[PDB]
RNA sequence: CUCUGCU
RNA sequence: AGUAGUAACAAGAG
């Protein structure tokens, strides 16, 4: 009697039990050590798929560049980056013809976005490469460093607050003959200044930082991802904005819509294909990813698509949209941390930075790394490898799906000019293509035509992990369609458990996750009760907030027991204070504070909901009652939760490991910046709720506001003559401090 | 008196200038 | 409900 | 704690890391060579993993989950959910895989708490668990001990070593290959009382210097999620029928045992288990996914899921076609290297193919 | 919003091989008009590059081949089925008490 | 003053002084987010790790003076260390528990007022009513619903202005509240929020939640109103529905919309009945909207709608014979029209399929600030006389009349980006989309409409496209009257058996034909309380439940079909399905299916249970003899024609032979028990009227033939026909 | 001897 | 030793 869970599929169809095929209960495979090997492998692989292209040497950066555009046509089914300019232009032209005015309307919408977009938009996003520090920094921090460097270099055209002005400053910076930056060296703190030549700054402005994608499920081997610099992101935002505007106007483009919007759009489109197909016509659906999609999406083709899309538009708009593909076509990839060398005989470790691989001897490496270094050495320049071809983890997902949907629209009977035709859905590298043809031979001919056309445009379908079946069931971006999308709960299992925001936000998020899974992922009511019980147990263990009546011993047990004895109405206690769990299927949508409000003791209610408690801290409105959640698959998600701000809405300790590094000064600067901003809010309460405006320094605004507030308070009598006198004298002293400096 | 039971759409018009 | 199905681990000593 | 003896310093890998020195100070070292990044040496499948899974699917007379009390039910749907949850808890509490869940969760949480709190000292961590026998007694049981070593866990993948000492009654000599990493000591004699009478049996102690990473401990603490992965699926397989029949079929499925699913293979062919057997099997599968988690498991699961979809399309007479089936097979087979769990899953998939196209 | 200086050289270098300047490429694409270039290229490409569909019949899938090394060994952090437990009647409660004093 | 003292101290420090002086208010938005710390990639792991250290929490410095460093047990509540990247100090959870235990209490009477939304959730769940739970084949459709209804009278911008007034009165700026609703809500909120110590930012966020409407795409099965969406997890499940009625007051708009939806469904279903009036009465007396009986809401809800009006007439209630459109109530004073769908090409080169009303007709338009008399023909505005109070109202009335005319120049006047499918590719109402687009801008519409010569018509001065009055020229068929011409009367009517509403004179006022064909979603959950609970559900639910009922009763359905199929076809359980079947093709489909069933009965063997299941619902309608051959049967589903294929497997109707299970639209409907008398043996004999399917072709009787032309065969001869998904098969004209 | 456990 | 797997941990920086 050998039990075999897989045999369950003999009765339950695979899709209906697809959740069993997801091991997401276990830990995801993480990456150990450096990502330099993965970056080198990616660069070599990208240059291998385009080897038959043209080799040139950039005249500005001096690095070799490879152009596969209009290269020899593919002669084999392997991935190939030889995209044809004529074919891509033809695909875009036919997309325009089939969807008249799409490019024009999208261009105008992008025009208004470009007009009304501010520099602060670049603050969104995470782990942005900071060229000034040669490391990844938070997007806001990298933006601030770049702005400060530009100001110190005379690029004082960004104070207008418009992103386009910042882009103008970016170009002016690249055109400068020299640059000055500020770096800290400790040997004692030294605020040294470094001078960068034109070529070095150019190389470090096109540089693309690389790391290893961690916690990635479904892949045995780890892969390297990349994040761009501050200069690139500005133009990338506009490019993406235009591509997303175009995508929203395409029925086959489901990328911009997400979640249940994505599922509904895909369901409607597949239903339309099943409907408009002739009854007598044989219908098939292909499921597949595109092999080496990111490695083959050349940026020159993106430049061609942008130039075609921006036809007849104002020349400045064409420039703003086309700059990003230009820069990416001349991009560079940082290698990363480097490698680690060990000596067993002498029993010692060492880390060799990736910048010194262009000269280190090859005897220190194993065979695989030996050949990767040998192959990538020609492209190494100033610690970075030239990666002109391909798109290393490109952010042009929107543009790439525009190209895919253009090729997908090429399958209309007015374009195929044959009995067979095709349509489907495209999203980044994933696609689900439906072929209708009178007979199986027609289906095969249509499949071959689509595959060959994709090869022409540079899209390489992955024959390895793609398959065709009769229309009705398919898969698309981890969404399994079986005559209708089926719920796959295993995807949302990692979201369960303690989120780790705070006691209140984590209770609210847990109950909201259970409720959302009931609504969307077919979480039954009994299983919902199970999930609630398990989440409460995990929450109590994590937060050491077991019920006071329990004998469990923990460093927080004494206080909870004292509170339990103190309270008269036990039911009113929150779970974070040893109170019982009153949640159920009925009230998963009610915050615990409001759920237990009537049961709370008056004094306990006041203490818990005291607005003057020091635990609660409020940042800008954009970071209130919301959290960032990372699903098993997909990008970061902004989850909003309903929670009453109580003493439990505290902040966890901040990682202090930067205190014993040469770059502590940034932390100090952050502290001071906060010290200033919080005072500005003390003078302008609405600064947090909505961003303030003005050109004057903070000191001028604060002192003027203080003076006027003093006069109004005096007139209303809220302050006496002496208080007004002291306020005025302090303001005059502040003025004198500003003047003297 | 004169009342609208249910008014859909954004209303108004940019023609008036 | 008592589950049923058609002690070296936890013995009595 | 535990004095830092020679034996503990060795078993816990004290001072085994090489000294981190600047490269320019050791470039001339003769054998300074990049870290070893060789391919994991593949191994073979053995019947012991199958026996482990068989036992994990077994029923135990002692309950293993004591869940907290949710808000009192008011809505009729809440009462229906309460009844269904009672059935699910009755079926699951007695599962051996639930015992595995509890022991693993406790071990991982204790190990992480000790790792954070005491980062320089070797800490003794008893392997405790709590069950309620079928007579109401609440026996507290000990499985052995864990000596956690130094735990200066900086990265999420950093490793803390620990010596695990577990009691057992199985002689390793019988199946030595399963215990390649253990040093097994015979430490006692256990007078087990059986039906015929009393039998004296040796009592061994499996000792090994295992290791765990911070992320591994964190996911160990959340092994209770396995309970959901199984139970939710079971509910999804009940609700469908309840929708077809326009009635609540939880009682019929659990008590009447009307509906059975193909859950195992015996020499007689394919054996059909009730809803409870299927629930226990899925729970065991999820528990082992948590225990034997690895990149091999993830890759194989993804590729075998793709192949399962193809085979299902074949079963649905959708005449599936492939563009490179040998490539897909190579991708699947590249994920079968060392982990016994992944190899067992591969053998299960092969058996399912055998019984699915016949 | 002009492209000049370093960006002008970068734009010139970031073009298909036949073109030599950004303005030339812009003029070419502005005057571009589809004329069956895709069909011509499809004709040019060798017939070997095709998505041939091999039917997946009941006799198509072969069994998976497992590695033939030494038998796999136990790798769990604790014994699963072989584990023996020393217990006590002491009811106490889960999470309550000192695990050491229990042990 | 504390803050000015802090400012002076900051100016004292040289580096902080330089930061404050150099940085501008605009640059604050950038340096405010200046952080060295990065977003934690797996916060759960970090939180689990940090709950083991002594002081994981961070609190304001003032904590050190308002909480003892250690409690009576000696455990250190807080420490001296300063949090990294801030002036906050480290703190243990013990501190928080201590504060909640013996901390400084204050007044919290304001909290329910500022968190009004959450306590409203609590209250309306407290007073909610729970009915029985029904296990049904729930079919949840993904659609945009509202999670936060907001303050409908106030748009998002008005809500933001009110929030600024209430929370930050000094930082309002130049904005001034104009809408009376703004003034009243600002007033009440300011009075309520008096001496509220809660952080202004939290109050502002809660007010944004309360006032600003927020929508979300969610799979739903009942009412889409917020009061029902928030409890969606509790109410609608995969296989069950929990009849729940949220407590408290319900928005009148939601009840009106739900009543309209219920009436439309009931009339559409009742048309296909043998006694439509009695059936409609029964569904009215058996239906409840939002937990309220539908019988007693019509007598108290004046919402104008041809379906609502038909229902009112069935109960003897006086009707209005009016309908809303573009915010104007239209009453058809004279004339009649017939609905028919027709395809048009818009001015933006987009192709639409709009429902044109053939026939001359005259309407009276009543609006909040306008009133007009209109006369129109098929896609032609014969005449329009407006009496708006101000130029804006006149323009609104003119645009509404223009769109209502459905004129070709109206359609061709569309310019710019106008999409008639939402981001989910659901077909929007073309009339509403055109109304929205033209109300956004109408210059093109007026320019392209035409100008008509106008004489000195007393008190009827013409209007020009630029909106200025003119005497000699005006927009074609448009006049402006200054007489302030300004219907509500409810005329008692008699409704016949077939739901044709006639006034005393006898002219047909309302008929089911003019009832809208759209299948909308109710704002409040509608419950039907008859034996077959799915009479008034959407299309997909009706299909799934019809096939499920056939499966369940299959044991008796087989015997009835074999010995007495006429009564089987009569079975009322198929009527809602027929309501989904297009009216034009109902009789022909019924005749074709009945002929196929009869030939299956006559031919020995060739019994196909799955085929009978598939085709039985189509046989309900009276037969209509015809020689046409059907490759698929069409059913209306949310404006789309789902094609059920006669032979083969299609997504609409699936039979998995491996599981022997029938799935409809992706929803399981049950399994068919094995029937030993089936014996398909390849030959079906239940696909083509008068033809027997031999099986696979043999390329001797003919290469191939099409289904429609195949009727050329006289008798006996065998030929190959292309029927199905590209599967040519051999067939023969039945002997008889 | 101090600092850090995602920098 | 051991964790682990294509590169690392088996503390690191002063
Ligand atoms: O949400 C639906 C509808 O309720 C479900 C809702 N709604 C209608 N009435 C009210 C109401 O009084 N109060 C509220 N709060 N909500 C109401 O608005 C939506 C209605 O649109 P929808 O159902 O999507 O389609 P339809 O009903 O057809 O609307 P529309 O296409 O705009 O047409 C409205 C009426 O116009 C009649 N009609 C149009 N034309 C051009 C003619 C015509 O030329 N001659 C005649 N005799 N009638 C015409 C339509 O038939 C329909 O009656």
């Amino acid at each position: 009697m050998d039990v075999n869970p897989t045999l369950l599929f003999l009765k339950v169809p695979v899709q209906n039990a697809i959740s069993t095929t997801f091991p997401y209960t276990g830990d995801p495979p993480y990456s150990h050590g450096t990502g330099t090997g993965y970056t080198m492998d990616t660069v070599n692989r990208t240059h291998k798929y385009s080897e038959k292209g043209k080799w040139t040497t950039n005249t500005e950066t001096g690095a070799p560049q490879l152009n596969p555009i209009d290269g020899p046509l593919p002669e084999d089914n392997e991935p190939s980056g030889y995209a044809q300019t004529d074919c891509v232009l033809e695909a875009m032209a036919f997309l325009e013809e089939s969807h008249p005015g799409i490019f024009e309307n999208s261009c105008l919408e992008t025009m208004e976005i470009v007009q009304q977009t501010r520099v602060d938009k670049l603050t969104q996003g995470r782990q942005t490469y900071d060229w000034t520090l040669n490391r990844n920094q938070p997007a806001a921090t990298a933006l601030a460093n770049t702005i400060e460097v530009f100001r110190s270099n005379g690029l004082t055209a960004n104070e207008s607050g418009r992103l386009i002005d910042f882009l103008k400053d970016v170009m002016d910076s690249m055109d400068k003959e020299e640059m000055e930056i500020t770096t800290h060296f400790q040997r004692t703190i030294g605020k040294k200044k470094q001078r960068l030549n034109k070529r070095s700054y150019l190389i470090r402005a096109l540089t693309l930082n690389t790391m290893t994608k961690d916690a990635e499920r479904g892949k045995l081997k780890r892969r390297a991802i990349a994040t761009p610099g501050m200069q690139i992101r500005g133009f990338v935002y506009f490019v993406e904005a235009l591509a997303r505007s175009i995508c929203e106007k395409l029925e086959q483009s489901g990328l911009p819509v997400g979640g249940n919007e994505k599922k509904a759009k895909l369901a409607n489109v597949v239903r339309k294909m099943m409907t408009n197909s002739q009854d007598t016509e044989l219908s098939f659906t292909i499921t597949g990813d595109n092999t080496k999609w990111n490695e083959n999406q050349n940026p020159r083709m993106f430049l061609a698509m942008i130039t075609y899309i921006t036809r007849n538009q104002p020349e400045w708009f064409r420039n703003v949209l086309s700059i990003a593909p230009i820069m990416f076509s001349n991009k560079m990839a940082r290698l990363g941390k480097g490698y680690m060398f060990e000596s067993k005989s002498m029993k010692l470790r060492t880390q060799v930075p990736a910048e010194m691989l262009a000269n280190i001897d090859l005897k220190y490496f194993n065979k695989s790394t030996r050949e990767k270094i040998e192959k990538i050495r020609p492209l190494l320049i100033d610690g970075t490898a030239s990666l002109s071809p391909g798109m290393m983890m490109g952010m042009f997902n929107m543009l790439s799906t525009v190209l895919g949907v253009s090729i997908l629209n090429l399958g209309q009977k007015k374009y195929t000019k044959t009995t067979y035709w095709w349509d489907g859905l495209q999203s980044s590298d994933d696609f689900a293509l439906i072929v209708n043809a009178p007979n199986h031979e027609g289906i095969q001919a249509g499949v071959d035509r689509f595959y060959r056309t994709c090869k022409l445009v540079g899209i390489n379908m992955s024959k390895k992990k793609s398959y065709i079946n009769r229309t009705g069931t398919f898969e698309f971006t981890s969404f399994f369609y079986r005559y209708g999308f089926v719920a796959n709960f295993s995807m949302e299992l990692p979201s369960f458990g303690v989120s780790g925001i705070n006691e209140s936000a984590d209770m609210s998020v847990g109950v909201t996750v259970i409720k959302n899974n009931m609504i969307n992922n077919d979480l039954g009511p009994a299983t919902a009760q199970m999930a609630l019980q398990l989440f409460i147990k995990d929450y109590r263990y994590t937060y050491r907030c077991h019920r006071g009546d329990t004998q469990i011993q923990t460093r927080r047990a004494f206080e909870l027991k004292k509170l339990w004895e103190q309270t008269r109405s036990k039911a009113g206690l929150l779970v974070s204070d040893g109170g019982p769990n009153l949640y159920n299927i009925r009230n998963l949508h009610i915050p615990e504070v409001c759920l237990k409000w009537e049961l709370m003791d008056e004094d306990y209610q006041g203490r818990l909901c005291n607005p003057m408690n020091p635990f609660v801290s409020h940042k800008e409105i954009d970071s209130v009652n919301n959290a960032v959640v990372m699903p098993a698959h997909g990008p970061a998600k902004s989850m909003e939760y309903d929670a009453v701000a109580t003493t439990h809405s505290w902040i966890p300790k901040r990682n202090r490991s930067i205190l014993n590094t040469s770059q502590r000064g940034i932390l100090e600067d952050e502290q001071m910046y906060q010290k200033c901003c919080n005072l500005f809010e003390k003078f302008f309460p609405s600064s947090s709720y909505r961003r303030p405006v003005g050109i004057s320094s903070m000191v001028e605004a604060m002192v003027s506001r203080a003076r006027i507030d003093a006069r109004i308070d005096f007139e209303s009598g809220r302050i006496k003559k002496e208080e007004f006198a002291e306020i005025m004298k302090i303001c005059s002293t502040i003025e004198e401090l500003r003047r003297q400096k | 008196a004169a009342a609208a039971a249910f008014a859909a759409a954004g209303a108004a018009a940019a023609a008036a200038a | 409900y008592s589950p049923t199905s058609p002690s070296p681990t936890s013995p009595s000593y | 704690n535990m004095k830092k003896t020679s034996q503990l310093k060795w078993a816990l890998g004290e001072n085994m890391a090489p000294e981190k020195v600047d490269f320019e100070d050791c470039k001339d070292v003769n054998d300074l060579k990049q870290y070893d990044s060789d391919e994991p040496e593949p191994r073979s499948l053995a019947c012991w993993i199958q026996s482990e899974f068989n036992k994990a699917c077994e029923l135990t007379d002692s309950s293993w989950v004591e869940l907290d009390e949710i808000g009192e039910d008011v809505a009729p749907i809440e009462h229906i959910a309460s009844m269904r949850r009672n059935y699910f808890t009755a079926e699951v509490s007695h599962c051996r895989a639930t015992e595995y869940i509890m022991k693993g969760v406790y071990i991982n949480t204790a190990l992480l708490n000790a790792s954070c709190a005491a980062m320089d000292d070797f800490q003794l961590i008893p392997m405790i668990s709590k069950c309620r026998t079928k007579e109401g007694r609440r026996k507290t049981n000990l499985y052995g001990f864990i000596i956690k070593g130094r735990s200066h866990l900086r990265n999420d993948t950093d490793v803390v070593n620990f010596v695990s000492m577990e009691f057992s009654l199985t002689d390793p000599r019988l199946e030595p290959h399963k215990w390649e990493k253990y040093c097994v000591l015979e430490i006692g004699d256990m007078l087990l009382r059986t039906a015929v009478g009393q039998v004296s049996r040796p009592m061994f102690l499996y000792v090994r210097t295992n290791g765990t990473s911070k992320i591994k401990m964190k996911w160990g603490m959340e092994m209770r999620r396995c309970l959901l992965q199984s139970l939710q699926q079971i509910e999804s397989m009940i609700e469908a029928e309840s929708s077809v029949k326009e009635k609540d079929l939880t009682k019929e499925f659990f008590e009447n045992k009307s509906e059975t699913w193909p859950i195992g293979e015996s020499p007689k062919g394919v054996e059909e288990g009730s809803i409870g057997k299927v629930c226990r099997t899925l729970l065991a599968k999820s528990v082992f996914n948590s225990l034997y988690a690895s990149p091999q498991l993830e890759g194989f699961s993804a590729e075998s899921r793709k192949l399962l979809l193809i085979v299902q399309a074949l079963r649905d007479n959708l005449e599936p076609g492939t563009f490179d089936l040998e490539g897909l097979y190579e991708a699947i087979e590249e994920c079968l290297i060392n982990d016994p769990w992944v190899l067992l899953n591969a053998s299960w998939f092969n058996s399912f193919l055998t019984h699915a196209l016949r | 919003f002009e492209i000049t200086g370093t960006m002008r050289r970068l734009a010139d270098q970031s073009l298909p091989p036949n073109f030599s300047s950004l303005e030339n490429f812009r003029a070419y694409v502005d005057g571009f008009e589809p004329n069956g270039c895709i069909e011509g290229k499809l004709s040019q490409m060798s017939k070997e590059v095709n998505a041939r569909i091999e039917p997946f019949l009941r006799t198509t899938p072969r069994p998976l081949r497992l590695p033939d090394g030494p038998p796999c060994s136990q790798r769990s952090k604790f014994l699963l089925m072989d584990a023996l437990k020393l217990s006590i009647e002491d009811p106490s409660h889960e999470g309550e008490g000192i695990p050491l004093y229990d042990a | 003053m504390e803050r000015i003292k802090e400012l002076r101290d900051l100016m004292s420090q040289s580096r902080t002084r330089e930061i404050l002086t150099k940085t501008t208010v605009d640059h604050m938005a950038i340096i405010k987010k200046y952080t060295s710390g990065r977003q934690e990639k797996n916060p759960a792991l970090r939180m689990k790790w940090m709950m083991a250290m002594k002081y994981p929490i961070t609190a304001d410095k003032r904590i050190m003076e308002m909480i003892p460093e250690r409690n009576e047990q000696g455990q250190t509540l807080w420490s001296k260390t300063n949090d990294a990247g801030s002036d906050r100090v480290m703190v243990s959870p013990l501190a928080v528990t201590w504060w909640n235990r013996n901390g400084p209490t204050t007044s919290t009477v304001h909290y329910p007022k500022v968190y009004k939304t959450y306590f409203e959730k609590v209250e309306r769940l407290k007073h909610g009513t729970f009915g029985p739970v029904h296990f049904r084949n729930q079919v949840k459709i993904r659609r945009r619903v509202d999670i936060n209804p907001g303050h409908a009278d106030l748009s998002a911008k008005e809500a933001q202005d009110v929030i600024m007034e209430v929370v930050f009165p000094n930082e309002v700026g130049a904005r001034i509240l104009t809408s009376e609703s703004q003034l009243t809500i600002t007033k009440e909120k300011k009075k309520e929020l008096q001496d509220c110590k809660i952080a202004p930012l939290m109050v502002a966020y809660m007010l944004e939640r309360e006032l600003v409407r927020k929508t979300r795409f969610l799979p739903v099965a009942g009412g889409t109103s917020s009061v029902y969406i928030e409890v969606l997890h509790l109410t609608q499940g995969t296989c069950w529905e929990q009849m729940y009625t949220p407590g408290g007051e319900v928005r009148n708009d939601d009840v009106d919309q739900s009543l309209i939806i219920a009436a439309r469904n009931i009339v559409r279903r009742a048309t296909v009945s043998a006694d439509p009036l009695a059936s409609l009465l029964e569904m009215c007396h058996s239906t409840q909207i939002g937990g309220v009986r539908m019988v007693d809401i019509l007598r108290q809800n004046p919402t104008e709608e041809q379906a609502v009006d038909i229902c009112k007439a069935a109960m003897g209630l006086r009707i209005s014979s009016s309908f809303s459109f573009g915010g104007f109530t239209f009453k058809r004073t004279s004339g009649s029209s017939v609905k028919r769908e027709e395809e048009v090409l818009t001015g933006n080169l987009q192709t639409l399929k709009i429902r044109v009303h053939e026939g001359y007709e005259e309407f009276t338009m009543v609006g909040r600030r306008a009133t007009a008399i209109l006369r129109k023909a098929t896609r032609r505005l014969i005449q329009l006389i407006v009496s708006g109070k101000d130029e804006q109202s006149i323009a609104e009335a003119i645009i509404v009349a223009m769109v209502f005319s459905q004129e070709d120049c109206m359609i061709k006047a569309v310019r710019g980006d106008l999409n008639f499918v939402n981001r989910a590719n659901q077909r929007l109402n073309p009339m509403h989309q055109l109304l929205r687009h033209f109300q956004k801008d109408a210059k093109v519409l007026f320019q392209n409409w035409g100008i008509e010569p106008i004489d000195n018509v007393m008190g009827m001065i013409g209007i020009l496209p630029d909106m200025t009055p003119s005497t000699e020229m005006s927009l074609r068929g448009v006049r402006v009257s200054k007489m302030g011409v300004d219907s509500t009367e409810r005329v008692v009517v008699s409704i016949d058996r077939f739901l044709r509403v006639r006034d005393q004179r006898g002219n047909v006022l309302l008929s089911p034909e003019e009832v809208s064909e759209t299948q909308g979603t109710e704002k409040l959950t509608i419950t039907y309380s008859s034996s077959m609970m799915w009479e008034i559900n959407g299309p997909e639910s009706v299909l799934v439940n019809t096939y499920q009922w056939i499966i369940r009763n299959w044991e008796n359905v087989k015997i009835q079909w074999s010995q007495d199929p006429t009564m089987l076809y009569n079975k009322m359980e198929f009527e809602p399905f027929q309501s989904l079947v297009p009216k034009a093709a109902r009789g022909q489909y019924s005749g074709f299916v009945r002929v196929l069933f009869q030939q299956m009965r006559d031919v020995l063997g060739t019994f196909d249970t799955v085929q009978i299941i598939k085709l039985l619902p189509f046989a309900a309608a009276p037969p209509e003899q015809s020689r046409m051959q059907f490759s698929s049967l069409t059913v209306n589903v949310r404006g789309s024609g789902m094609r059920i294929v006669v032979r083969g497997n299609s997504p609409v109707f699936n039979y998995n032979k491996a599981t022997k299970r029938l799935t409809v639209l992706g929803k399981d409907a049950g399994a068919l028990m094995e029937d030993p008398d089936e014996g398909t043996a390849g030959v079906e004999s239940a696909v083509l009227r008068g033809f027997l399917i031999l099986g696979k072709e043999n390329k001797r009787y003919g290469p191939a033939l099409s289904i429609n032309e195949l009727s050329n065969l006289a008798k006996g001869e065998k030929a190959n026909v292309l029927i199905g998904q590209g599967d040519v098969v051999l067939v023969m004209k039945r002997k008889r």
